RNA sequence: GUGGGGUAACGGCCCACCAAGCCGAAGAUCGGUACGGGCCGUGAGAGCGGGAGCCCGGAGAUGGACACUGAGACACGGGUCCA
RNA sequence: AGUGGUGGCCACUAUUAUUGGGCCUAAAGCGGCCGUAGCCGGGCCCGUAAGUCCCUGGCGAAAUCCCACGGCUCAACCGUGGGGCUCGCUGGGGAUACUGCGGGCCUUGGGACCGGGAGAGGCCGGGGGUACCCCCGGGGUAGGGGUGAAAUCCUAUAAUCCCGGGGGGACCGCCAGUGGCGAAGGCGCCCGGCUGGAACGGGUCCGACGGUGAGCGCGGAAGGCCAGGGGAGCGAACCGGAUUAGAUACCCGGGUAGUCCUGGCUGUAAAGGAUGCGGGCUAGGUGUCGGGCGAGCUUCGAGCUCGCCCGGUGCCGUAGGGAAGCCGUUAAGCCCGCCGCCUGGGGAGUACGGCCGCAAGGCUGAAACUUAAAGGAAUUGGCGGGGGAGCACUACAAGGGGUGGAGCGUGCGGU
């Protein structure tokens, strides 16, 4: 997981640990899609 | 530390450097690959022809409240449909459905949305061959 | 490590002329420094000098008059014809013929004026103004 | 040394400029080479030999006294055990490399979980590496010759 | 820092006390110094100067 | 499922460089993982319990495999190579929990012992033949190739006719786990697009492109194709010694004239290897042949 | 490489034998794109961009394939065939 | 007699940076070390002349370009004459300063060795520590626990608590640091053994043996996983008790994986001094850590005080640099080598593909489209269930007065 310092700032947006952990839900979920 | 290589023998180095980061800018690159004419709906023409179909008026963008007309046009040339801006006071009375129009860029920033209407990119010149400006005007005629 | 003695020698001269310092010592003294350092004494921008041996690689001693600006080393050793003098000496001099430009050709290391005078090209070394 | 350590550490030490053998000495040129042939045929090691004529003997530097049969070279312990075939072929730095390589290698054996020395060992090798190299291209070691741990355990 | 440096090492012809005998010692000795004949140490090597036991006439360069 | 080889695909395509003569980074590598692989095991004279693998097998531990540069292989590769040896009838190898154990066949031990001194490359190329001339899925594959097959679905046709045949008793086991070996992997070769997965029937078109085939990838598909100059020399070599079975798979017509057609190729190695592989094989044949029989048969 | 055939002619250009070479991370191979140059636009210039118009060279005649005549063609206003 | 709109290209833009871009805080140094090819390399003598430079032959067509003159009224156009080019060539001569090339000579860079000394440098064996938990016995009733309150929860076969005795896993307080050591992550009970490294004194021995590092290799916090052991305390999930409009939380009572050991995998982070590494230069002062010297003291152990040299690590700071924040001999200043990284913000560390891993995931990585900002430093005010003060009877501490309860007068709202 490459990581872009300047995301880390919370100034009108979502904590980014949160994002990151909620796209690897969603990586997950297609590829068992996809198998 | 120095902006290096510099070596009289070392040139290769350079060149492929200045070539590989050349890459970071956005236009060369746009250009080589031929992005924009491969996702241009006029294909590098600067007007099209096409036939209109409806009229839609689109509220400005904030702080701007307004009820800019356009249509809705798909063009001959390869039967993609686009929307383009009608300027001129009143204008959009002489446009009709089904008429044949003439349309270009709008001149926004890179080609893009011209201040406060957003998404639009083009604006009409001549309607069935006849200019819409001297139309605003009423010195001319539509057919 | 070391790569090439002239270029820190001349940023060495430089730093201690701008701080006014009265003598100098250059710890890397070889025949193509001493030569140089003649080069430009003899259009008066230093005064006397000395090499003092000290059994490894001698030891190179000026007194400083202050009058120079900025003495660099050209490192990628340009080699030019005697047309296109002009072209360099844009590219390091203020001004027109502010300083010298210091130039390796057949003969040896010697001023760029006089290298236009014998009109003989070479390589660029260094400049100082 | 900072080629590893990146450690600025000035331990080195002074030698003036004296190009001529002092004069308060009295050994012979032929006198230290019998000297140097005595120490040596003991088995010491050229940097040890070069320090016990500096200290009990007293003699500031072999290379301070020029090489009779050479006027254009100045003598040192080395070509002095070659002037007589006891130089080692394998020069001695080296040697001394590949003893500690093979030693450290048994306690490692010994101790597989010490990765400090595991480094140590990658850094005494790369050592040994770059000094075999060198003597590759000066040409005082065979071209074929080559560091091998069997052979190390040999030598 | 002196432009050229000088050894703060210097020599030293000295005698050994039993033996009479004369020798001249390095003034930081890494080993220890034995007489040539009788066999007694003269200088100790240490941190810095190695300690001299023998009796010392004269200083060289 | 019985072969769970990834990330290794294109690793095994590298033996065709075998058949010509010009060495690789690749192929000493391979070379120096079989032979050291060879000395690991032991030949036990005896084992068939489950027991007998752990007491007088040898005990496999990866991270001890090393290059010659006290550098690492990645499992799968010494996974793939094993599972190479075993297809080829020279290592008898057991998967168990976590752990696998290995050890030496009888052909090993003879083929080793009699060409000791050969080069790398040479001792390779004898062993695959060897594998090969006795009765091994190797040499099942090899007459699939022979009678035209070259997919996946041709091979599968062999073996239910060879179930089919009912006298497979000396590799059903061996057979029946290269059918499974190719479900679970016929769709990703030709279904679905990604490959990503090695069969056995992969390891054998890799195997025997050390000798005289070549393979092509479309849409992870491993489609295959015959020379015919050194197909007819190492045919000729197994007309040699008739230690195998057809296999109830005839010589198809196109096959015999093309083989017919063509000139004569070099016999591989010296003649005076030959013909000592010629006799070694034909004098100790009963004893190899009860071997495999133990080895992929049931009685 | 050998020894030959063929050609206005040298040459794997072609053929029979012998041998396994040859290129590649200073980037082959594969794909993308495009007639090359004199030149032209812009820039204080370093440079970047383009190769339509005139001149030189190359290549083509709907796509492909094949000949006759001719010093000279596989031939835009000569010939044969498929699509 | 052209002006306007659109679309394409150069400038603007040193927003492509060789001349000449930056990467602590605005996007931009790999988490660290090792090293191949490549790039860049100490001093001196001798010889060559490949590169390098000057002279000279051939050659780089025309058209286009610069200049004078002449013809067309002038010009544009054309001619005569002179000069130039994409310049990629090549013959011969001359020169040797540099670079390259071969031979020699020498230590400063770098390496090796040795003498004491320092340090949580590493592995391995033994010994102990206090603390906690469990178990046995002895003593004593009536609770303990825990919160802001409570409650759950444990106990009258006796709890909490005190004494005696046994077992267990984890750990190694104060001394302790603004100290040390390690390349980095990291490293702290005592003793014994094996091992790595540095600094200092000695150039003693080697003679440039080197810096950088594309591709390569190694180890590398917590956590996660795999197989087998272990599990005192703590504690993901989960189970109960509370608070709450709402509890999926913060609090409390329990509790599985985990946290430990043996072998293997995973390559991650605020792995941040957010500062890639080597050399030379550029004012100082101040303390501690190591080593050496000079001293003075010494109940005589560098044990105690001062100065100096080097090595490591802070603070203040002259010059100086920067948008400022601030940095400033441990440089974010001036030169010198090499590698990595970046080119408005979102879309994106995404899709697709490749490779690695058992898996979770790791390494590479777009485009469409949308936007004037996004962002960095910093001044004044404003505001704080932030802090520090001092005031207030239109505030509050203390006394005293009276409404909301009945009715009237009387203004406002609802009808």
């Amino acid at each position: 997981m490459k990581r872009r310092p300047r995301k880390w700032k919370k100034k009108g947006r979502m904590r980014w640990k949160w994002i990151k952990k909620r796209i690897r839900r969603l990586k997950r979920q297609r590829k068992k899609e996809r198998g | 530390g120095k902006k290096a290589p510099n070596g009289e023998f070392a040139g290769r180095k350079l060149k492929l450097k200045r070539k590989k980061f050349r890459w970071s800018d956005i236009r060369y690159k746009r250009r080589v690959l031929r992005l924009k004419e491969k996702s241009d709906p006029l294909e590098g023409a600067p007007q099209a022809r096409g036939i209109v179909l409806e009229k839609i008026a689109v509220e400005a963008k904030q702080p701007n409240s307004g009820m800019r007309k356009a249509v809705r046009v798909q063009l001959i040339k390869n039967g993609k449909v686009v929307t383009a801006f009608c300027p001129g006071d009143g204008a959009i009375k002489f446009i009709d459905e089904h008429d044949e129009v003439i349309i270009e860029g709008i001149g926004g920033p890179k080609g893009g949305s011209m201040g406060d209407i957003p998404g639009i990119r083009y604006k009409v010149v001549k309607v069935n061959r006849v200019s819409l400006k001297e139309l605003v005007k009423g010195r001319k005629e539509k057919p | 490590t070391l790569l090439d003695p002239l270029a820190n020698a001349l940023s060495h001269i430089t730093n201690s002329e701008r701080v006014g310092k009265r003598e100098v010592y250059i710890k890397p003294a070889s025949k193509l420094i001493g030569e140089v350092l003649r080069v430009m004494q003899k259009y008066g921008y230093i005064g006397e000098f000395e090499f003092i041996d000290d059994g490894r690689a001698g030891v190179y001693r000026v007194q400083l008059l202050g009058r120079i600006n900025k003495a660099g080393a050209i490192k990628p050793r340009f080699p030019v014809k005697v047309s296109e003098f002009e072209k360099w000496e844009k590219r390091f001099l203020p001004a027109f013929e502010f300083g010298i430009l210091i130039v390796s050709t057949s003969q040896g290391v010697m001023s760029h004026k006089e290298a236009i005078e014998k009109g003989i090209g070479g390589r660029l070394i260094a400049y100082v103004y | 040394a900072r080629m590893h350590a990146r450690k600025r550490g000035k331990s080195g030490s002074k030698r003036p400029p004296r190009t001529a053998p002092p004069i308060w000495v009295e050994y012979t040129v032929e006198e230290i080479e019998n000297l140097v042939v005595k120490l040596r045929k003991e088995g010491y090691s050229t940097a040890m030999i070069g320090t016990i004529l500096r200290d009990q003997y007293g003699i500031p530097s072999v290379k301070l006294f020029k090489d009779p049969d050479n006027p254009n070279r100045n003598l040192t312990i080395t070509r002095i055990l070659e002037k007589h075939g006891l130089a080692p072929e394998i020069p001695e730095d080296l040697m001394f490399l590949i003893r500690r390589a093979v030693n450290l290698r048994k306690h490692l054996e010994q101790h597989p979980k010490d990765l400090h020395s595991m480094r140590g060992l990658q850094l005494i090798e790369s050592k040994i590496r770059r000094l075999v190299k060198y003597y590759k291209r000066k040409g005082k070691l065979p071209k074929n010759w080559r560091y091998d741990p069997e052979t190390a355990k040999l030598l | 820092k002196p432009i050229i440096p000088m050894p703060r090492s210097r020599f030293l012809r000295v005698k050994c006390i039993d033996c009479g005998n004369e020798q001249i010692v390095f003034s930081h000795p890494a080993t220890k110094v034995r007489c040539l004949i009788c066999g007694a140490t003269l200088v100790e090597p240490t941190g810095g100067k190695g300690i001299v036991k023998a009796k010392i006439l004269e200083v060289l360069e | 499922k019985v072969v769970g080889i990834k990330g290794s695909v294109s690793y095994l395509q590298a033996l065709k460089y075998l058949k010509t003569k010009k060495v690789t980074k690749r192929l000493k590598e391979i070379e120096k993982l079989v032979d050291t692989l060879i000395t690991l095991a032991p030949y036990a004279p005896e084992g068939s319990k489950i027991e007998t693998i752990r007491k007088n097998y040898a005990k496999i531990s990866f991270n001890k495999i090393k290059t010659v540069s006290r550098s690492k292989i990645g499992s799968p590769r010494i996974k793939s190579i094993m599972l190479l040896l075993w297809n080829f009838g020279l290592l008898d190898v057991k998967i168990i929990e976590n752990s696998w154990y290995v050890r030496k066949t009888k052909l090993a031990s003879l083929l080793e012992e009699n060409f000791k001194d050969l080069s790398p490359s040479e001792k390779l190329k004898v062993y695959l033949l060897g594998g090969l001339l006795v009765d091994t899925p190797a040499r099942f594959v090899y007459r699939c190739t022979l009678n035209g097959v070259e997919d996946y679905k041709g091979v599968k046709k062999a073996i239910l006719g060879y179930l089919s045949d009912q006298r497979s008793n000396s590799l059903i086991i061996g057979l029946s786990n290269m059918l499974e070996s190719i479900k679970f992997i016929e769709e990703a070769q030709a279904y679905s697009g990604k490959k990503e997965y090695i069969g056995l029937v992969d390891v054998a078109f890799y195997g025997l492109s050390g000798l005289y085939l070549d393979v092509k990838r479309e849409s992870g598909k491993l489609t295959v194709k015959p020379n015919f100059r050194e197909l007819r020399a190492l045919y000729e070599i197994d007309k040699s010694v008739a230690t195998g079975s057809d296999y109830g798979l005839s010589i198809s017509k196109e096959i015999l004239e093309n083989l017919a057609n063509t000139k004569r190729r070099k016999t591989i190695f010296s003649e005076e290897v030959q013909e000592l592989l010629v006799n070694v094989i034909k004098e100790n044949a009963i004893s190899i042949s009860q071997d495999l029989q133990n080895m992929y048969g049931i009685i």
